[PDB]
């Protein structure tokens, strides 16, 4: 019971682990997607002025 | 003209397009470390 007990407080550490890295992933990809199309904004109103 | 101003307008030529900015995320490979030599311990399988 010690043992299976050590076991699931590991399991319950990496889930953790793994539900932060796939949250920090989805807030890296929005900074990127919004930085392209801050880019693509700024080449654009280049050509209106 | 009687003045000396020209009758067929001048040339004015299309300027150069704002380009597209370019970078690049270019990436490296360091490998895997090699892995070490084991060494016998004295305490037994739960204990180490």
């Amino acid at each position: 019971l010690e043992n299976a007990k050590w076991g699931v407080s590991q399991l319950i550490q990496f889930g953790n682990t793994l539900l932060s890295i796939t949250e920090r992933q989805d807030a890296e990809a929005l900074a990127e997607i919004l930085q392209t199309q801050g880019s693509e904004l700024a080449l654009q109103s280049i050509k209106m002025q | 003209t009687i003045d000396g101003q020209p009758l067929s307008l001048s040339l004015y030529a299309t300027p150069a397009d704002p380009s597209m900015l370019l970078s690049a995320a270019i990436t490296a490979s360091q490998g895997g470390g090699d892995l070490p030599h084991a060494v016998m311990p004295m305490y037994r399988f739960p204990v180490i």
